[PDB]
């Protein structure tokens, strides 16, 4: 009982328009990044805690770019995974570790800010302790991901087979997680989602709260100060709704146990909607923080 | 002005312990370090211990390594040094000296009055000259030898003169190669090369009567010399 | 009455014109012009000392080129080891708005001056190992420009109210006053001789000084704007100028006009520092646009360029053997260039 | 206003009896003292044995 | 050698003692102070409690460091550059030399305000405007008509009126309404709340810098 | 078995 697949898990306007989408998004960010990184490397009066994390947050997205859109883009396209294993172990390593980084840079710029509004008196950190965070937020990130990288190993399928336009077959391939038991992968993808999606959104929610409660309670005044409330609630929302509908998805198939047909269903057209939004935040980030600030508007 | 005293010393049992103590007034003590120095009652010197500015790097010698402990206190102006075990050679007078380091300092500038105590590679300098008869209106020389080059890439050399006049402390006379020292006449210059090196006075006088020492400057492990006396009949 | 002086006035000085006149045979650029160019010359950092946190703007070598003295609106002094780059003394001041500073050559006394009026003298070699203060200046109504030693005991100032001092130390009075000038006086350098000196005004005017008798000998104009810098030649009969109008000039003592000027159509910014080097053949500039220039000093093509600071250069000096320079900007940081 | 006068014509008139010289022949003279070892900043005069380091 | 390393330890504890002293000194608040001849600038500088003339007092944890440079004579522009951080410039203008003369005393120090505001070293930097005499200034209103000043001026003979008209015309002059802002406040010979008023201007300029200088806008 | 896309 051999199962026939595809070269081509789509038709061809869908590859057509999804391959359009992925290269504009990607084309944008290279630009944005770049410009962003440029701009800060330039001037030396330009030497503050808020550039440098700026300027890390520019790389972080640089690497999501360069390390992530292409694999998921080709891996998606076609139905196997035309990968060996070392590949396989590499981008599951570099994928944790760039969305990570980023997202806990997007958290630490937050905290300076909050630390800066709301309290100007207390003494204002200097260079090395940005150089400290920056480390311990890059190494607790690798630490983090390394046991997902010890366990994912690529396994060859003894009754399926792949098929091209011009009837010439082809072996396929799984880049998957071997456990030693199937009962503790639903940990790890909880203790992922608790580490990754939970505690930065919570945090940012919370203390952009404050911020805006201690703003409000201090005509053209109110008016900026309007304005500030709008930028904090819009990239609060940006994130959360962002980045909401991929965790959402892994969880339900870790969990809720979807169906034959309703897998089918999930595995070829939901996946790419949350992948594409998860990397067109990662995107835009650069045009929010960068055209937004006069001092890289110069 | 700048007044330096010591208190204790006297008779103690062998394996006993002692603590020493040095105090100043008025020539800011914040910014000196110290040394010690220990002279045999029959002759020759010898280096104990040195402490820096801010109680930095602290310095012993290899006899003293493991029994003598140095410390001091910018506030009231003070050091102390204790002895934990005491020896049969360990009976000798002590000397506290001042020091601060800078491009145009004068280490080894002022001297104590010094305690006395009974308890009842590195480098060589020779100094074979012991004593040699002179009478007053002609001029000296006194020849001391080293063992290594003392002259560093730096340029400059590090060679110590003192003089000891009988029942008075070792006062400063050369700190460097050809660098006289205040509160001296100009009848004294060293003008020395190479790894021998000499002292040269033109003319004696009455208070020309001591003992002269030789010091180098260039490996922490300091070492004296034998002494040059001028009897001056 | 007055009418008649002022006729008499306008009558001499038309004399002196045409006596200065009459007497321009022949131009320096026009004798300079077969000579062999030095080429192009390029120069690069060689140490850089960091201890500072605020707008330098005064600096001095020592008589040995090997330690210097350096002034900040902190309110601190600094004295420093060019060669180790360790730091001797720390001064403390009781006035933080200084803007010169100057080293004795024996090397036994500090000066500093500013906009408190007052020009304070301390004294390095004591008995007990630490800076304490010897005399306090005080007698001009306007605000310190620039001071310099002549030896232990006397020394030279030169204020905003127009004039120029020269006092001895011992008694802190007022030996001989140079009176003069219309504008603010803004810079001084002694002769090698230690017998004359120059200074430099705000009305575009330079002046010579005689320190024994005590008035001026001869003065020289041609510049549109502020005079912000003065230097002495070694030879000890030339000197060089610069200006707020984006030029330098050179004079001579024995000619009694203007020779020869470096400016340039694209150099808009003012000069703020000046100093020659030895041989007379460097000529180092400090600008407003955060560089430092070498020029030639007997063509007005410019020589070389340099730039490593992030903001004004406001301070230059060169050892007494014109073997490297110290530059000192408003970036809090001092750098030596070889 | 008379003392202004009386001075610039007392100094700027027994001086015009004093005598004057072309600066090139001072600048002749002094360069005599440049092109040579008195002399290490134009071009790369010094040996690469400086004082300073490099 | 050995007196290398000294010297090196030497020099790294003065620069330990060099770092710990402006740290400290770079958390004080600085004032310039300027002004035309008689006016506030002496009555203000008493009630807060030869060259450069220094006040220092603390208020609610802030220590205020005054500069008074009046008894200079000499030319303002080649000193101008020193005070080019200072947080603020307290310019005291009279209000009552409408009448006396001296070539209006008004109209110089207007000349005065509108020099100093649009100098090219103070761009960021805020000022704040002192009227200084009031008290008496209802009795020569009620005595002496406005006209003599202000030809141009029409209005009531209240105090209200000419104050306000006053305040408005001296503010016109400001060319730049978007970097920095002017503010204004009435101050009599008996009061004892400028301290507070300067406190909460010195309070809001911090704010503003901060939030400006590296987070939003 | 599990032919499904990766995470991230």
């Amino acid at each position: 009982n051999l199962t026939f697949s595809s070269y081509y898990q789509h038709t061809s306007p869908v590859a057509a328009m999804f391959i359009v989408a992925y290269a504009l998004i990607f084309l944008l960010c290279m630009v944005g990044n770049t410009l962003v990184c440029f701009i800060v490397l330039k001037n030396r009066h330009m030497h503050t805690v808020t550039n440098m994390f700026i300027l890390n947050l520019a790389v972080s997205d640089l690497l999501v770019g360069i390390f992530c859109m292409p694999t998921t883009l080709v891996d998606n396209l076609i139905t196997g995974w035309p990968f060996d294993n070392a590949t396989c172990k590499m981008s599951g390593l570099v994928q944790g570790m760039s969305v990570s980084a980023s997202v806990w840079t997007l958290v630490a710029i937050a905290v300076e800010r909050f630390r800066c509004i709301v309290h100007p008196f207390r003494e204002k950190l200097t260079l090395r302790k940005a150089l400290v965070t920056i480390a311990v937020i890059w190494a607790l990130a690798l630490l983090i991901m390394c046991p997902s990288a010890v366990t994912l190993t690529v396994t060859r399928e003894e009754h399926h087979f792949m098929v091209d336009a011009r009837n010439r077959s082809y072996p396929l391939y799984s880049c998957w997680e071997a456990w030693p038991e199937k009962g503790m992968r639903r940990v790890y993808t909880t203790v992922l989602f608790s580490h990754i999606y939970l505690a930065p959104l919570a945090l940012i929610v919370v203390m952009y709260a404050r911020i805006a409660r201690k703003l409000c309670q201090a005509p053209r005044a109110s008016r900026r100060r309007a304005r500030v409330v709008h930028m904090l609630v819009m990239v609060a929302l940006f994130f959360t709704l962002s980045w909401l509908p991929l965790w959402a998805l892994l969880l339900l198939i870790d969990y809720g146990q979807l169906s034959a047909p309703q897998l089918h269903l999930v595995t070829v057209y939901a996946f790419p909607f949350a992948h594409w939004l998860a990397f067109f935040n990662s995107s835009a980030n650069p045009i929010i923080y960068g055209y937004f600030n006069e001092n890289f508007r110069r | 002005d700048v007044q330096l005293v010591e208190s204790g010393g006297g008779l103690v049992q062998p394996g006993g312990s002692r603590k020493l103590s040095c105090s100043a007034s008025g020539f800011a003590f914040s910014s000196f370090g110290m040394h010690w120095v220990r002279q045999a009652p029959e002759k020759g010197l010898e280096w104990v211990a040195y402490i820096s500015s801010g109680s930095g790097t602290i310095y012993y010698a290899d006899t003293v390594k493991g029994r003598f402990t140095i410390s001091r206190d910018d506030p009231k102006n003070t050091l102390f040094l204790q002895m934990t075990s005491l020896r049969s050679e360990d009976t000798a007078m002590y000397y506290c000296v001042r020091s601060i380091y800078y491009y145009g300092s004068s280490p080894f500038d002022f001297w104590g009055q010094g305690t006395t105590l009974t308890v009842s590679s590195d480098i060589v300098m020779t100094q074979a000259t012991s004593s040699v008869p002179v009478t007053p209106g002609e001029s000296v020389s006194i020849s001391c030898r080293s063992s290594k080059s003392l002259l560093h890439s730096n340029g400059n050399t590090y060679l110590y003169w003192f003089l000891q006049r009988p029942g008075q402390s070792p006062q400063l006379l050369i700190y460097r190669m050809s660098n006289l020292a205040s509160g001296v006449p100009d009848r004294f210059s060293g003008s020395g090369s190479g790894t021998a090196f000499t002292l040269t006075i033109s003319r004696l006088e009455a208070e020309d009567v001591g003992v002269y020492y030789c010091m180098q400057h260039l490996e922490y492990p300091l070492t004296f010399g034998a002494g040059t006396k001028l009897e001056l009949k | 009455e007055l009418d008649q002086l002022r006729q008499e006035a306008e009558q001499l000085k038309n004399q002196i014109r045409d006596a200065r006149k009459a007497c321009a045979d022949a131009t320096l650029s026009q004798i300079t012009n077969n000579i062999d160019p030095v080429g192009r010359i390029q120069m690069r950092t060689r140490r850089t000392l960091r201890g500072h946190l605020a707008k330098i703007y005064a600096m001095h070598w020592g008589t040995d080129s090997r330690l210097l003295v350096s002034a900040s609106q902190d309110g601190k002094l600094i004295i420093w080891d060019s060669y180790t780059t360790n730091k001797v003394h720390a001064i403390p001041l009781r006035s933080s708005w200084v803007m010169t500073c100057a080293y004795a050559p024996s090397g036994n006394y500090v000066a500093c001056g500013g906009l408190d009026n007052i020009c304070s003298i301390y004294n390095l070699k004591t008995r007990e190992g630490n800076v304490r203060v010897s005399r306090e200046l005080a007698g001009h109504t306007g605000y310190l420009s620039c001071c310099r030693f002549l030896d232990d005991n006397q020394i030279v100032t030169s204020s905003g109210d127009t004039t120029c001092a020269l006092w001895d130390i011992e008694t802190g009075q007022q030996t001989t006053t140079f009176t003069g000038h219309t504008g603010d006086v803004m810079s001084l350098s002694l002769a090698p001789d230690t017998r004359l000196f120059v200074s430099g005004a705000c009305d575009a005017s330079a002046k010579l000084w005689d320190v024994r008798e005590g008035m001026c000998r001869q003065t020289f104009t041609g510049h549109e704007s502020d005079i912000n810098a003065i230097c002495f030649f070694p030879n000890g009969n030339a000197f060089a100028t610069g200006s707020d109008d984006a030029t330098c000039r050179l004079f001579d003592l024995r000619a009694d006009q203007e020779l020869m000027t470096y400016s340039h159509d694209n150099i808009i910014c003012g000069i703020t520092s000046v100093s020659f080097s030895k041989s007379g053949r460097l000529l180092l500039a400090g600008y407003d646009d955060f560089n430092c220039n070498v020029w030639d000093a007997l063509k007005a093509d410019r020589a070389g360029v340099l730039a490593g600071h992030d903001n004004r250069v406001s301070c230059l000096g060169v050892t007494d053997d014109g073997m490297a320079v110290a530059t000192g900007s408003w970036d809090s940081f001092l750098k030596i260039w070889n | 206003s008379i003392a202004q006068a009386r001075k610039l014509v007392e100094q700027l008139k027994m001086e015009a009896n004093i005598d004057r010289i072309k600066v090139s022949k001072a600048a002749a003279d002094l360069m005599a003292y440049c092109e040579a070892h008195a002399k290490e900043d134009p071009l790369l005069t010094p040996v690469p044995a400086s004082e300073n380091p490099f | 050698s050995a007196e290398d390393k000294a010297a090196v330890e030497r020099s790294k504890m003065i620069d330990r003692n060099l770092r710990e002293d402006g740290e400290k000194a770079a958390r004080e608040v600085k004032l310039l102070l300027l002004g035309a001849g008689e006016s506030g600038k002496n009555t203000i500088v008493k009630q807060m409690k030869t060259g450069i003339v220094e006040t220092h007092f603390t208020f609610k944890d802030l220590h205020f460091k005054m500069f008074d440079v009046g008894a200079q004579r000499s030319e303002r522009k080649k000193w101008i550059h020193c005070f080019e951080g200072v947080t603020a410039i307290i310019f005291c203008v009279a209000l009552s030399d409408y009448d006396l003369v001296l070539m209006n005393r008004m109209h110089e120090s207007m000349k005065l305000f509108d020099s100093i505001c649009n100098n090219k070293w103070f761009t960021d930097t805020s000022i704040i405007l002192f009227l200084n005499k009031k008290d008496l200034f209802e009795e020569k209103i009620k005595k002496s008509p406005l006209t003599i000043c202000y030809p141009e001026y029409a209005g009531s003979n209240t105090y209200e009126e000419a104050a306000a008209y006053i305040q408005c015309q001296f503010e016109d002059l400001n060319k730049r309404k978007d970097t920095k802002e002017i503010y204004t406040h009435f101050t009599c010979s008996t009061d004892t709340k400028n301290v507070q008023f300067v406190f909460d201007a010195v309070t809001d300029v911090i704010i503003k810098n901060n939030l400006k200088d590296c987070g939003l806008f | 078995v599990p032919n499904l896309p990766q995470r991230f």
